């Protein structure tokens, strides 16, 4: 809940916009990507979200579906996922993180068993991809009794009562969608009523690979990028020189990030 | 919403958020075309001037010899297109018109939904893609081959388990992307409202002519009605005119694969938990942790982990009763049809024919009036069962 | 004998000795058949509640677009079995029960008619052998494997051109031998009298229903009834209830193979002359010493170099006109049905269906109520048009 | 239509059945052919049994069906039947030869330019293998027309009607059903009403292949014996060394006839 606040305060502050990086926790092999999140922190990233792997990734393209299969042979579970994000909270405590999740793994445990874990663990906020806003209210009163954001998705053919719920219900951010489809690193008037009605910062989603992406959206009135398959993209093609593609990642980010001044 | 999407706690609308206001378009759209009678009009039309109903109620002679059942079959079979399938894929296009859509996009399993699929968009004209498991294509292959002589695109799912639950998940994720120009035909009554209502409403017409039928016949109703389980489309068409009447059992039969015990098998709903996937709240077969599984069954058009929600409820409150049948007790009941009675059924129809023989053989001197709904021809089928020697 | 076995000069029963009396018994046997009651009943049963009869009479929506032709089918593609067939083997094997007889015999070019016979051997309960010529073995071949399911036997025909003359042969060639036992199921209205009637009489109900139909929904008759001919049964079901109504054409289609004028062909009754073979004299495609030749076409159903009498008579006296089609007009015409209809036609019937495409689109503004008889479905044949590529 | 009269008086008179060959024109050869039937009439044979080769022989089994085949290959059309038929009666002008026939051959040219070409070349009967007694009329009014006998098949299962018509419009003999079937090498209430009605002489026909079966045919009533598959196996045996084949089959033919003796 507070590390976004805090987050968007500073950022307001110094004129920026925020800069979040997506990473499958657990590909290529737990101990890689550890260290991919720190590299990414260190070269510029500004909160972060983070995907538990599923079997049945209905939201997602191909680069997503391979880093969930890689992380599957990699023997990640969703324990293994939250013992890792204890440890990456326990050296970097400032950091927004958010999970991204399918709506079985909530469920499976227990939808409020869930959140707890959440809570206990170090998590900011959680995102249900295939929850729409009509059936959120077993899984939005949940996250607030532990104090966890509720992440919903503001879609490109949004109405009225739509903006309103999302910004009802939503904390965090509002999740602005960049197009249809489902996650691919490949090709106003609701930012404006999401504020009139004082919906939280709208962070823009799907397919920013490009730098002049993020200045763009800034500059739209979206109060960030999220930037996911792009990074996931140089995992998948570096898998060979661990060396080159902590490298390779470094760069990409600071570079992102750079374009975040408006 | 106009309309419940809740049967008890089983239902709902599980989809990404773009996808809602599709899903609302759809059901109003359907509110609308069920009162439309100009709608009501040329559905009718097309059942029994094209489709070819009513279709028959046929007595066994043979199989029930030195038992007191008697055993007729609803002959979906006999329907054009050699499955149930077609009813409610003549209604669902007819919607995707009213509604100004131009593609269909649909998943097929045992090829049967693929190729109805086909043949209402070459009639009616819409343009047509199909997601089809790799295994499933090689062993139904015969229904390939027959949608592409129609013009229709069939695309080759080769991710998970390349069956039916890796077509659903291609084909969601198409439409997603493309919900302006396309309908998504949905194969079974599961997945997202209102998709289990319509599918339901599309097919009751089986029921509707079944109570009818043994009216005439017999002069009463039939102790019990039993139809197999894969999603739910055939079985609910089947025991929705029939839930009011008390008397009337509604058996259902799913896949028990290679035995229950073994794993191998597409049982959700009496063998696995509530989940969430695929739009739906509804008994899925999963690890632990909430991995959805990958089932096994000899019928591709019952692989398939999860089972309708109208289903799920009827069996909770206790009025329809949940079976399974093995691979080999599905080719056991292939193999007597063909040579008792010169009907070669579908494998799938075979797991709700075998069940009505091992009740019948298991208690000889009951007298039992049994209906089953022989939803398909087993022309998909020939090639595999025969190297099955 | 109590019935005229002469379609004016055409017909007869040119067999050897021994098995006339049996012929005479057949005839007998039918006279008294059609005069029982309890036999008029249970062949309307099983024709309704066992095969799935009256099939319907569809409209096309999309063929004749941009033309005054309207054009109905009658859908015998739609009837158990797959094919006209059916209706004609289940009087038949009634008629060989009566007769106390508990084997068949019969003879399949396209499968179509080896199928019927195993479906109605393991209903009503006798066994049966198939003969059936090596190369439609293989070019028909999931009619193979479907009778074999069923328990018939089929035997291979490697004589001659391996095509139904050489199964005809065959299974003429057994029934002399075993008469006592076995009924000679034969497949067409074709042979010894008093198989020309009998076939026909039991396929009549084709025309009848179709007069009955076309005159709910036209208030009047078509005005050309056209039909493919191999053999003549589909044909003359069509044609027989319309023969008085002077009004109604009736047009007949024989295979044009590779075109007439390359003498691959199977077009007899138009290009051939008069002989005496399969104990009739019909007209016949021979060599200058009256040695039979061997036909040909893309469709094995038609692939036969005779045709049965009551259509050399009808041609005769000028009531019926036959016609040819080639190979690739019958690849178009199946085609077309596919894509703009959503119905696969057999190859056999698709020679009937190019037939009236070309009477439409030579004289596109011609008002002409046409009526094609689509007397069976393509699945036997997708895997050979599918490899014409 | 005499030269049957002939032998037949001359048979009675002699005390003895008659033992008559078949052989299809033209097998395996011309040349052959014709050297095969004057070894037949060499050893012991008392008329003939001709076959002329038709594309599809109904009622026959596989070693006459591949004898056709062989005379096909040969080039043997009705034609040269008819010249070799002259041929052979030009040096053997004694013996009978019957023809056997089928419908197509005969009606042909025109059923009774058929008959006039046998009078014509010198051919005794004509036997159409698929022409009923209820159809025979065209057949047999223009055969007496030509003075060939017309010879009518007596099945096992005939009935009264049937041994009459067959007595009044059969010549020749009669011709003298041993089974049902068609022909091949494998496995007295008649002969008497035959005879009764006053018949033309009974010669049995399909299956001969043994010596005792003639003896025991003549000795049940029958006038001899027809043999014919048994013959052509001959030929198809010995196809490779004619000296041998010519050889065989002489040998089986005096045999065959040494059984006449009742
Ligand atoms: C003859 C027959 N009967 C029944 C079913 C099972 O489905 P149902 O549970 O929906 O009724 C199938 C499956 N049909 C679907 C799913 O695989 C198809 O795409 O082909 C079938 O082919
Ligand atoms: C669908 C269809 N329509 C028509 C015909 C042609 O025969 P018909 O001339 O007798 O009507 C055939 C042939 N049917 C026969 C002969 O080859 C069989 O044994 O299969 C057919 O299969
Ligand atoms: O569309 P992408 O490729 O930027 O990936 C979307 C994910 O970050 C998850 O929100
Ligand atoms: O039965 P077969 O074998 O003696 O042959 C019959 C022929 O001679 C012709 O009459
Ligand atoms: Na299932
Ligand atoms: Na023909």
């Amino acid at each position: 809940m507070e590390r976004y606040e805090n987050l968007f305060a500073q950022l307001n502050d110094r004129r920026e916009g925020a800069f979040v990086p997506f990473v499958t926790l657990g590909d290529p092999g737990i101990e890689q990507s550890l260290k991919i999140i720190d590299t990414l922190i260190d070269a510029g990233a500004d909160a972060l979200e983070l995907g538990v792997p599923f079997s049945d990734p209905l939201a997602d393209g191909p680069t997503i579906q391979n880093a969930n299969l890689r992380a599957f042979a990699a023997g990640v579970t969703p324990a293994q996922c939250f013992e890792m994000l204890a440890l990456i909270r326990e050296k970097h405590p400032t950091i927004p993180i958010g999970l991204l999740m399918y709506a079985n793994l909530v469920f499976n445990n227990g939808i409020d068993a869930f959140y707890a874990r959440c809570e206990q663990v170090g998590v900011d906020s959680v995102l249900v991809a295939d929850v729409p806003v009509e059936e959120s209210a077993p899984f939005r009163q949940a996250a607030l009794r532990h104090n966890i954001a509720p992440i919903f998705i503001c879609p490109p053919n949004a109405d009225d009562d739509l903006l309103r719920q999302v910004a009802s219900y939503g904390r965090g951010y509002t999740y602005l969608l960049s197009r249809s489809g489902v996650t691919g690193a490949e090709n106003h008037h609701l930012i404006e009523k999401l504020k009139e009605y004082h919906a939280a910062p709208a962070l823009q989603g799907f397919g920013i690979s490009s730098p002049e992406q993020v200045s763009a959206a800034v500059r739209a009135g979206a109060a960030g990028a999220i930037s996911g398959s792009a990074i996931v993209k140089i995992i998948e093609k570096n898998l060979a020189s661990p060396k080159q593609m902590l490298a390779e990642l470094r760069s990409f980010v600071s570079a992102m990030k750079a374009a975040s001044r408006a | 919403t106009l309309l419940n999407p809740y049967f008890g706690e089983f239902g709902g609308m599980y989809v990404p958020q773009i996808l809602m206001p599709a899903l609302n378009q759809l059901e109003e759209a359907f509110v609308r075309a069920q009162k439309d009678p100009e709608f009501q009009a040329q559905f009718a039309d097309l059942l029994k001037n094209y489709a070819g109903r009513p279709t028959a109620l046929t007595k066994c002679q043979n199989i029930t010899a030195g038992t007191r059942t008697t055993l007729y079959l609803k002959r979906e079979d006999l329907l054009h297109g050699g499955a149930h399938t077609t009813n409610q894929v003549l209604g669902q296009a007819l919607l995707a018109k009213r509604m100004g859509k131009s593609e269909i996009i649909a998943e097929t399993g045992a090829g049967q939904h693929g190729v109805a699929s086909a043949l209402a968009s070459a009639l009616l004209g819409l343009k047509c893609r199909i997601y089809m498991g790799a295994k499933d294509v090689e062993r139904q292959s015969p229904n390939v081959f027959r949608m592409r002589l129609m013009g229709a695109e069939v695309i080759p799912v080769h991710s998970g388990s390349a069956t039916l639950k890796d077509a659903c998940n291609e084909a969601l994720r198409d439409w997603s992307g493309s919900y302006e120009t396309a309908h998504y035909m949905l194969g079974t009554a599961a997945g997202p409202h209102p998709y289990p209502t319509i599918v339901r409403e599309f097919q009751r017409m089986i029921g509707e002519e079944t109570k009818a039928q043994i009216l005439d016949k017999e002069g009463r109703l039939p102790d019990a009605v039993i139809a197999c389980v894969g999603g739910g489309s055939n079985a609910i068409g089947m025991f929705a005119d029939f839930i009011n009447d008390t008397s009337v059992g509604l058996i259902g039969v799913e896949p028990g694969g290679h035995g229950i015990e073994t794993g191998e098998h597409g049982a959700p709903l009496k063998h696995g938990r509530v989940g969430i996937y695929f739009g739906m709240k509804a008994p899925m077969m999963q690890t632990a942790d909430g991995q959805i599984e990958e089932s096994y069954s000899i019928s591709a058009g019952l692989d398939f982990p999860s089972v309708g929600p109208q289903h799920a409820y009827l069996n909770s409150i206790g009025r329809a009763d949940y079976v399974s049948i093995t691979d080999d007790e599905a080719l056991e009941a292939f193999k007597t049809l063909c040579r008792h009675e010169g009907i070669i059924p579908a494998l799938e129809s075979s797991h709700a024919l075998a069940h009505a023989l091992k009740m019948m053989r298991e208690q000889p001197e009951k007298e039992q009036l049994l209906v089953v709904n022989l939803s398909g021809r087993g022309d998909k089928d020939i090639f595999t069962v025969h190297d099955i020697l």
